[PDB]
């Protein structure tokens, strides 16, 4: 995260780190949604393009964390992965659509002050808060810059950005499982996702019922916090079908 | 259920420092 | 520089 901030204990208590077990070192964020089932960037788990195809055993889940780079005893807890489940029209070749995956665990996680699953929004929640202007949350690890580590959690707020504005700012192609966020030159605020920080989520409050829904899923950018840019998210109502497809099928 | 509460803030009803510029951006 | 996890895992 570019000019965020370090998180508050238990403020993202759905965030979920994707650890490589040889070299041991962060994969990708990603999000707790319910006891034994984790969401993230397809993109985090195979990506052609950079010799990227990881297994289930090849990762660790850690959630209820903090600190980037400690072992927080007695606070994360660290899961095993049973299976991946990648979305079957994941675009890698192109632009990154549909870039989302679902991992289930080997056992259910337990709650904690530090470990609490985020929820996911349906038409209603869509149809309110993803809205030009209205912001959202992204937590991630990743980069303070794009060319170092943070020692915590970090977090920043951003405006999603008229789909026009998306549009022009970037060469990609855009699709409709796809938003943007962030601020425009003319704004003075800054902030952006960066490497490390792919696979978690963009949250919104809702107003009506005062829950966290995760809205979008850090999925790509061009640099990071680059004045004219945004940072892009898969629009995770659009894909809905397939979570709960997923879930219902092998849940 | 009881996704989307946080044990340490809504729970308690306890705000995160920035989660206000969140709801004022709600227009 | 990331701290050793138990090997349980
Ligand atoms: C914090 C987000 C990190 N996520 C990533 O790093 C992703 C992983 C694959 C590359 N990627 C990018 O964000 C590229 N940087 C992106 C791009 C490349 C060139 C010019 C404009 C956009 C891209 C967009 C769509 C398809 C391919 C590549
Ligand atoms: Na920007």
């Amino acid at each position: 995260i570019v000019e965020g901030s370090d998180a508050e204990i238990g403020m993202s208590p759905w965030q979920v780190m994707l650890f490589r077990k040889s070299p041991q070192e962060l994969l990708c964020g990603a999000s707790l949604i319910s006891d034994r089932w984790v969401l993230t960037a397809a993109h985090c788990l195979l990506y052609p393009p950079w010799d990227k195809n990881f297994t289930e055993n090849d990762l660790l889940v850690r959630i209820g964390k903090h600190s980037r780079t400690r072992y927080e005893r007695n606070i994360e807890k660290i899961s095993m992965l049973e299976k991946i489940y990648i979305h079957p029209r994941y675009n890698w070749r192109e632009n990154l659509d549909r870039d989302i995956a679902l991992m289930k665990l080997k056992k259910p996680v337990a709650f904690s002050d530090y470990i609490h699953p985020v929820c996911l929004p349906d038409r209603e929640t869509a149809a309110s808060l993803l809205q030009a202007g209205y912001k959202g949350r992204v937590t991630g690890w990743g980069n303070l810059k794009e060319t170092g580590q943070p020692s915590v959690l970090q977090v920043v707020n951003l405006p999603i950005v008229e789909r026009p504005v998306c549009k022009d700012s970037t060469r990609i192609r855009i699709t409709d499982n796809m938003f943007c966020a962030g601020y425009k030159p003319d704004e003075g605020k800054r902030g952006d996702a960066c490497e490390g920080d792919s696979g978690g989520p963009f949250v919104m409050k809702s107003p009506f019922n005062n829950r966290w829904y995760q809205m979008g899923i850090v999925s790509w950018g061009e640099g990071c916090d680059r004045d004219g840019k945004y940072g892009f998210y898969t629009h995770v109502f659009r894909l809905k079908k397939w979570i709960q497809k997923v879930i219902d099928q092998f849940g | 259920a009881d996704c989307g509460l946080r044990p340490l803030f809504e729970k308690k009803s306890l705000e995160d420092k920035t989660e206000r510029e969140l709801l004022e951006s709600y227009i | 520089d990331f701290e050793e996890i138990p090997g349980e895992y």
